């Protein structure tokens, strides 16, 4: 008669209302973690590690899930992190309340696929939309477009402060890794800036580090922790005693010859270490590892060793101060030569203390001017926020010297895109016109998010806000009310042009591009078959 | 991990707070609907649900369906209360009330997880019902020329209304004429109890009946009832509430005799005491005899050679009802029978309906009562059919005192959707939000006449609200065609005190619902 | 390896708990009663919320009154008890303003843990807060401004009972008001004794509370076993013996020793039954109320001389209907009646919301007793409006036994915040910082009102001490919308309770210094 299948099968419209609850479950978490009102959460794992983060990509990654519907939300923020950085606890409430408005059409006998293809059409009026209503690009505010995208962006974080102290940090880090590239591309790459993490002083004291930060140690403790005008040998090799291969073995006929091989051992050994080091070299970096007889050569000639470096590490000193990455011997059948004009340069290497660890510190390297960040917090719980805070800020000033286009944020954007599409929908829309007027009332939870979390007035302050975008919109008289947004201080609407509330323009394009065809894939699930679990067979 | 004292809270109660507690609130109503949702309209199916015990109950009405659920959230069970009350008032107003009151939570659950304190909602829910219920009592027709043919008329069309969505498709015609004609031979007191609605296994729904009198289901009897025929062209009836046994015993007599000359005279005195309670009902005219207390097989060999006929062990519900029937009085004592206490009917026979014998009355014309015989072909077939007969009954019975009726199907509660969003655009502030959301949960009367049935409910609104805002105000949902339709010209009426307390009962639930915080459950449940 | 910690003096207990100090006894008492006057918190004033408490029995009470709310919650904690019981004093009291109770006996213990930690232990905290309370009884009579003694009519106590409907029914303050002055009013005993139990509530399932009225006599929810149902003379013998006739005490034997006994005996008992009924007649009787059974001959005659039977299983009722007609409940059989009569108006039966109830409704004569038959869409609101009506019941006793009326809505606590922090800078001495933080607990009662409406209560508090100057003394809290500029109470009328207020600071008090005399706690095995 029925489905012989040994697992379980619902169809209907209870997969239609599950998959809505199932985003509304992920939503209604991260709700309480967006803007500069949000707070943040308490991650207690079952072995008993505690991460306090706000971020929606790092609460929803160690979050266990079930339903397949929640895995799509989930997997939705972590596409975030690579595509854009900061983006995503915005992107996981307008995907949630996409379904959660196009549940209300299906429930209507409307079908899913004119939802869908009226989703399009509102989806790709909105990148249109904002394309066309910039106020400008980055050469009008010049540096004051930096430092007020980087302050939204730390607004709903530990490191919103008032003043311009980390906001400075951020600007003058990216600014200093400008790599050039061909047919004219100037790109920031922003995960060579090393973030160091160490409970000490207050976030007041986070030196900005015009060079590298190496995380490791001198080891010997005979040679000099502080050596000026330095020269960098960076190096992947291990030096270590002369190991033969797999296929060569030591086969002795002769009880006299068995002392010149064991001495042998070491004398190959040492004889690298005497050629790279009469070119000048003191600061020696190596990936692999040198053993304790190699570490009396750099106490005896005064020169520092570090051992066991991280091959992402090297690359970066390397590049910033004009380092050869060395692998072994090479140069045309030659000896030991080493190419002794290819080596790095530093103007001071010092390992300082920071709060009873060892650092290593270079000094702006003289080749490239790199930077390096290191936090200062209170306890653990605060660096690996204060990590994750960063890191989403370096990724904000990236897409704005990238592509010179800012938004005005504040809940502006979705305040201009919520009239704009009703008029759309009357338009061109014949049986599409209701999932594009619901596109509109989905995109309006971003400026409701804001005022329910400052605990201010919210069927008031969101009308008072879609007033002043109605007046830019049907009385063309230069109104210039394009840029209305939130004050949550104060809860009263504000001009985001003067205020200093800047948001790139992809943190917005990106995401009502992945929201949209998430929604899709969500809407589909009309039918849904689930089997059994075979583990125990 | 947070609260660990030396002294718990109360024992180990959870208690909900704020908006989680609220939309938990508003999705639970949202389940409970869905077990009367498919029961709305005339294409709006039935559902079947099963206890414990096995016993299957299959019905339609939504004071049948949300009692047999056990629902036992807290939040829930109001949703179920007003479906009670709707049975108590009106008789007719039940799963309308649970799905609209569902509505007035379901369009302010995004207003209510967005702020929105709820005292503004309950000050809006109060306003807009109070001018619902007014718009009702200013558009409900009436009729200025009673006790007539055209009275009777308007009682059979809120009859076949109230018979529509029932498990009754062709026999709209003959049931509700049976309605009608079942409240107009009461009393000016409408009492439920003077009618006697009695279900008989065997036989289709054409083969029911409405007796001018009376009929009981002819109990358990003793040696000589195959005697005592059943033909009688003008009898009378002894309705009695005393024994006829041997037996009868005051269980404290102890006759302490002495002799054995006296002994036989005891003997004697008790059939002479038996036999004189047989002439006080012989010589009388009574010939057929009614008592709720047992007859013995004495008394009732003695009605069979007089050629009388009797019956024993009748309910008292039964003899009420037969009371009224013949006009008689029920006499506990025998000894004052006279002409003012026995009935008067003209045919008093013993049918064979449906395999069991039924004693039934009819020719009397001064007959305050009735009994409705049904007959169908399985005992939840009949149970369902005295459910629909209950809801058609208590339609007509508020009908006689209060003949103001308005239009069926979804035209009143769409041109109500009409007069509140007229009046939200005429006052400022956040009420604009409120009114024109409660208008747009009136809504779904029209929707679930189309849902259930397809028609093409988006487009078939559209019609609604332009045909309301330029025309007539009694446009509907036409069942047959796909389309809109007069429903007061269709003959498609209901009373208007039905919508009246179906505004109120629902406004009230839904006030209660937004109106609680906080939910503590005591773990003690034994 | 491991070691452990053993007892050391007095570990003598067999699986109970002890509790010694400050920290472990008198600390551990203030932080569980400030989670009862958090949990009520939000129930307190006229936008209160409901709460839907479900009892050990499973079954459902939805109330915003924090009297009812505390029955059904099984609390274990033993000085919150002290609050819960001081509450229920209250109701016993006033009847009004058991809430009262937990907001400022839960800011006294709150702040009495801001002094035990900064300063004084509780020999002077206890003693400063007993200094400001006999203060706090000599503001009180000089903060009255109106009185409910002119025109004691149904149109001014619908204005003066506003106060206590409008906290826990805010849309049915209008409705409530009146039906509540046509029944306390109309059961006046002229310059006496108002008795509480003297207006009774019929529940009523159907319509909405437009529907609800007061009728000047009984509703019952019985049957007749009869059709004499309409009666216009109202003419009522009330008994208490079953009306069945008069039978033995010890054993009770019918003792036959002829024929002639026997035959006579079934004939000789229905005419004792007949001569009892047609003795009842002839007085005139109408209505033959029984507390007990009624054998069927006594319903034989009872429809024979037409009169009408009415069953009252509860003893309680039948001294209720005494009261109502006039009337005396008989212990033996009937007699003839001479002056313990009866006497209605118009006794008659009606199915309303499908229940079929008998109705002693007096038309002329008013005034005798009083019941409000109440009207609701389920049976858990009209428990609701029930206790709304009994709050209105016992506010007319108070008005009763004192006419003095204190403007509340927040108007009486900031005077009482004002006066008693003048008493506390012209105190030279120690414990004048307990003073200082009595009037502070009257600050949080206006507080509790503003948080429940949605405004922000620092700049409500704000206003009330700017406005009141030495000279207004009646400016409370206008709660009707945001952004609230607060009004003038007399001229909204805003009064209730000032010997409510006078009892509940009293009880409040007393539970708050119980609590801090308690330095050491020895419970037991909980079984
Ligand atoms: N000063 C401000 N005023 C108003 N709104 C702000 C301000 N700063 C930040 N916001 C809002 O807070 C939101 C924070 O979003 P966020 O959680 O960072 O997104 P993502 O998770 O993608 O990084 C932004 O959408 C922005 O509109
Ligand atoms: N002939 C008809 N055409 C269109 N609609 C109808 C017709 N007959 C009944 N209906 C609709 O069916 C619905 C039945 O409601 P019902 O379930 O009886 O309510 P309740 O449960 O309160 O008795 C009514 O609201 C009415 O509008
Ligand atoms: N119209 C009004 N305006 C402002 N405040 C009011 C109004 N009506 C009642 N209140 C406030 O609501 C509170 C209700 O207290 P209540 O819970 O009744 O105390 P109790 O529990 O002792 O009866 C009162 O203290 C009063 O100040
Ligand atoms: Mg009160």
């Amino acid at each position: 008669g029925p489905l012989s299948v040994f697992g379980d099968r619902s169809t209907g419209e209870t997969i239609r209302s599950q998959n809505v609850m199932a985003a509304a479950s992920i939503a209604n978490i991260v709700k309480s973690s967006l803007g500069p009102v949000g707070l943040d959460k308490m991650l207690v794992d079952d072995i008993g590690d505690v991460t306090i983060t706000n971020d929606g990509a790092t609460i929803l990654k160690l979050l266990e899930v079930e339903h397949p519907a929640a895995k799509v939300l989930c997997e939705l923020a972590d596409l975030q992190d690579k595509e854009v950085g900061d983006g995503t606890t915005s992107v996981v409430i307008i995907a949630a309340e996409l379904l959660k408005n196009a549940d209300e059409l299906v429930k209507q006998k409307i079908h899913p696929t004119s939802v869908i293809s009226g989703y399009r059409l509102a989806c790709k009026e909105a990148v249109r939309y904002i394309n066309e209503n910039l106020i400008v690009n980055t050469d009008e505010l010049g540096r004051d477009c930096l430092i007020n995208a980087a302050k939204t962006s730390m607004s709903s974080k530990i490191i919103g402060i008032n003043g311009d102290f980390f906001a400075n940090m951020v600007v003058d880090a990216v600014l200093a890794i400008k790599y050039t590239d061909i047919r004219g591309q100037p790109r920031y790459p922003v995960n060579s800036v090393n973030i160091l993490k160490a409970h000490g002083r207050s976030q007041m004291e986070s030196m900005l580090i015009s060079g590298y930060a190496l995380n490791c140690v001198v080891g010997s403790q005979g040679m000099p922790k502080r050596i000026v005008n330095a020269k960098i040998a960076c190096l992947d090799f291990s030096l270590q005693k002369t190991k033969m291969k797999l296929g060569v073995q030591v086969v002795i006929t002769d009880p006299e010859k068995l002392d010149q091989i064991r001495q042998r051992e070491s004398d190959i050994t040492k004889e690298r270490i005497q050629k790279i080091l009469a070119t000048g070299a003191n600061v020696i970096l190596t990936t692999g590892g040198i053993d304790d007889m190699c570490l009396k050569y750099f106490v005896e000639a005064g020169a520092m060793a570090v051992r066991r470096v991280l091959k992402r590490d090297l690359k970066r000193i390397a590049k910033a101060s004009g380092a050869t990455i060395l692998s072994t011997l090479a140069n045309l059948e030659g000896e030991e030569t080493f190419e002794a004009a290819m080596l790095g340069q530093a103007e001071e290497v010092v390992q300082e203390r920071i709060c009873d660890d060892e650092l290593i510190l270079i000094k702006n390297t003289k080749a490239r001017t790199s930077a390096s960040i290191i936090l200062r917090g209170a306890n653990d719980f605060m660096c690996d926020e204060m990590e994750r805070s960063l890191h989403d800020a370096l990724c904000v000033v990236k897409r704005v010297l990238e592509s010179k286009s800012v938004v005005p944020g504040g809940g502006a954007v979705e305040a201009a895109l919520s009239i704009y599409l009703e008029n759309y929908a009357t338009s061109m829309g014949s049986r599409e016109q209701l999932a594009i007027a619901e596109f509109a009332r989905s995109l309006l939870v971003i400026p409701n998010t804001l005022a329910v979390n400052a605990a201010q007035d919210s069927t008031d302050l969101v009308a008072k806000l879609r007033a002043f975008h109605n007046e830019a919109q049907v009385n063309p008289e230069r109104k210039n009310l394009k840029w209305i947004g939130l004050d949550l201080s104060n809860g009263k609407p504000r001009d985001n042009k003067q205020a200093g509330v800047f948001e790139p323009t992809i943190v917005k394009v990106k995401s009502l591009k992945f929201a949209t065809e998430a929604a899709i894939t969500i809407l589909r699930i009309d039918d849904l078959i689930k089997l059994h679990p075979e583990s125990k067979d | 991990m947070m609260p660990t004292p030396v002294i718990l809270l109360k024992e180990g109660t959870d208690s909900s707070q704020g908006i989680p507690q609220l939309v938990s609130n508003i999705s639970a109503c949202q389940v409970i609907a869905e077990a009367v949702r498919t029961t709305l309209g005339p294409r709006g199916m039935d559902k079947l649900i099963v206890d414990g015990r096995g016993k299957a109950t299959i019905s339609n009405d939504g004071a049948t369906i949300l009692k047999l659920l056990d629902v036992v959230h807290p939040a829930a069970k109001t949703l179920v209360d007003i479906a009670k009350s709707q049975d108590a008032e009106v008789g007719d107003g039940t799963t309308s009330v649970t799905l609209l009151a569902a509505e007035f939570l379901k369009q302010v659950k995004p207003y209510v997880e967005e702020g929105l304190h709820p005292q503004i909602i309950i000050r809006a829910f109060r306003t807009a019902t109070q001018l619902a219920v007014n718009k009702i009592k200013e558009i409900a027709v009436t009729v200025k020329k009673a006790d007539k043919v055209e009275q009777r008329k308007l009682l059979e069309k809120c009859a076949m209304t109230a018979l529509s969505s029932k498990l009754i498709s062709q026999q709209k015609a003959f049931f509700a004429k049976m309605v009608v004609d079942a409240v107009m031979m009461l009393d000016d007191l409408l009492q439920l109890k003077m009618i006697g609605i009695k279900k008989v296994q065997g036989g289709a729904l054409e083969d029911s009946q409405l007796v001018a009198g009376v009929a009981f289901k002819k109990t358990f009897s003793y040696a000589g009832f195959e005697m005592q025929p059943k033909k009688y062209h003008n009898p009378k009836i002894a309705l009695l509430n005393v024994e006829l046994e041997l037996k009868a015993e005051k269980d404290n007599a102890e006759i302490r005799v002495h002799t054995v000359e006296d002994y036989q005279a005891i003997v004697d005195a008790e059939w002479n005491i038996l036999y004189d309670k047989l002439e006080k009902i012989h010589h009388s005219g009574a010939k057929v005899v009614s008592s709720k207390l047992p007859i013995g097989d004495v008394a009732t060999q003695y009605f069979a050679d007089r050629d009388m006929f009797c019956a024993g062990r009748v309910p008292e519900e039964d003899l009420k009802r037969t009371m009224m029937a013949c006009g008689g009085s029920i006499q506990t004592s025998v000894n004052a029978l006279s002409a003012d206490v026995l009935g008067r009917c003209q045919v008093f026979e013993e049918t064979q309906i449906g395999g069991e014998r039924y004693n039934f009355f009819t020719g009397c014309p001064k007959a305050k009562t009735c009994t409705f015989i049904l007959r169908g072909g399985a005992e939840q077939f009949m149970e369902e059919t005295e459910r629909s007969l209950h809801d058609a009954i208590m339609i007509v019975r508020r009908a006689i005192k209060n003949d103001s009726v308005v239009a069926g199907g979804g035209a009143i509660e769409m041109e109500l959707s009409k007069y509140l969003r007229d009046y939200s655009r005429t006052i400022p502030g956040k009420q604009q939000l409120l009114i024109g959301a409660y208008a747009k949960a009136l809504e779904i009367i029209p929707r679930q006449l189309c849902d259930n049935a397809g028609f093409d409910a988006t487009n078939i609104l559209n019609k609604l609200r332009a045909r309301h805002a330029q025309g007539g105000t009694w446009y509907g949902v036409d069942i047959n065609n796909e389309d809109i339709a007069d429903n007061f010209e269709a003959f498609v009426w209901e009373p208007a005190m039905v919508r009246i307390n179906a505004l109120t009962a629902a406004s009230e639930a839904a006030c209660l619902i937004v109106s609680v915080d906080e939910t503590i459950k005591n773990p003690r449940s034994t | 390896h491991v070691p452990k910690a053993p007892g050391f003096a007095q570990m003598l207990k067999e699986g109970a708990k002890h509790f010694s100090g400050l920290e472990e006894a008198v600390y551990r008492n203030i932080q569980a009663c400030k989670e009862l006057a958090q949990t009520t918190r939000t129930a307190y004033g006229p936008n209160g919320m409901n709460k839907m408490v479900i009892n050990h029995l499973e079954k459902l009470f939805v109330t915003n009154d924090a009297a009812t709310i505390l029955r059904e919650l099984e609390v274990q904690h033993p000085a919150a008890k002290m609050i819960v019981m001081a509450s229920h004093m209250q109701e016993q009291e006033v009847g009004d303003g058991t809430n009262f109770v937990l907001v400022f006996a839960g800011a006294l213990l709150e702040l009495a843990e801001e002094l035990l930690r900064i300063g004084l232990s509780v020999s002077e905290v206890i003693e400063g807060y007993e200094i400001a309370c006999r203060k706090a009884h000599e503001i009180l009579p000089n903060l009255v401004c109106c009185s409910a003694k002119n025109l004691r009519d149904i149109d001014e106590v619908s204005s003066l009972l506003r106060t206590s409907i409008m906290s826990k029914q805010y849309g049915n303050e209008v409705f409530l008001a009146k039906l509540i002055a046509q029944a306390c009013v109309s059961i006046f005993p002229d310059s006496g004794h108002f008795n509480v139990d003297n207006i009774r509530v019929c529940k009523i399932l159907g319509s909405g509370i437009s529907s609800s009225s007061v009728l000047h006599g009984m509703v019952f929810k019985k049957e007749t076993e009869g059709d004499v149902t309409s009666v216009k003379d109202a003419k009522i013998a009330v008994y208490s013996c079953p009306f069945d006739g008069m039978i033995t005490e010890t054993k009770g034997t019918v003792l036959i020793k002829t024929a002639e006994e026997l035959m006579n005996f079934s004939k000789g008992e229905e005419n004792l039954m007949d001569a009892q009924v047609k003795a009842i007649a002839d007085t005139g009787a109408n209505v033959v109320v029984t507390g007990g059974k009624v054998a069927d001959m006594a319903l034989h005659y009872a429809n024979k001389y037409n009169i009408m039977l009415v069953r009252l299983n509860s003893k309680w009722d039948l001294r209720r209907l005494c009261k109502t007609v006039g009337a005396t409940a008989l212990p033996r059989l009937t007699p003839p009646v001479l002056e313990e009569m009866g006497h209605c108006d118009s006794v008659y039966l009606s199915e309303v919301g499908d229940t079929q109830v008998v109705v002693f409704k007096h038309e002329k004569e008013d005034g005798a007793i009083s019941t409000i038959v109440l009207r609701g869409s389920t049976d858990n609101l009209m428990d609701d409006i029930e206790r709304a009506v009994d709050d209105g019941v016992n506010t007319f006793k108070v008005l009763t036994r004192d006419k003095r009326l204190v403007p509340g809505g927040g108007a009486t606590e900031i005077e009482l915040a004002k006066q008693i922090t003048s008493y506390g800078e012209t105190c030279p001495g120690l414990e004048q910082y307990a003073i200082k933080k009595f009037a502070e607990a009257f600050e949080a009662i206006p507080r509790a009102l503003a948080e429940n409406s949605g405004v922000k209560a620092n700049e409500v508090i704000s206003k009330l001490y700017a406005v009141h100057q030495e000279g207004n003394k009646n400016v409370g809290l206008d709660i009707e919308a945001e952004v609230p500029a607060v009004k003038d109470m007399l001229e909204a009328g805003i009064l209730d309770t000032y010997l409510g207020k006078y009892w509940a600071i009293k009880l409040a008090t007393n539970a708050a210094v119980t609590v801090l005399r308690v330095d050491q706690i020895i419970m037991a095995k909980p079984a």
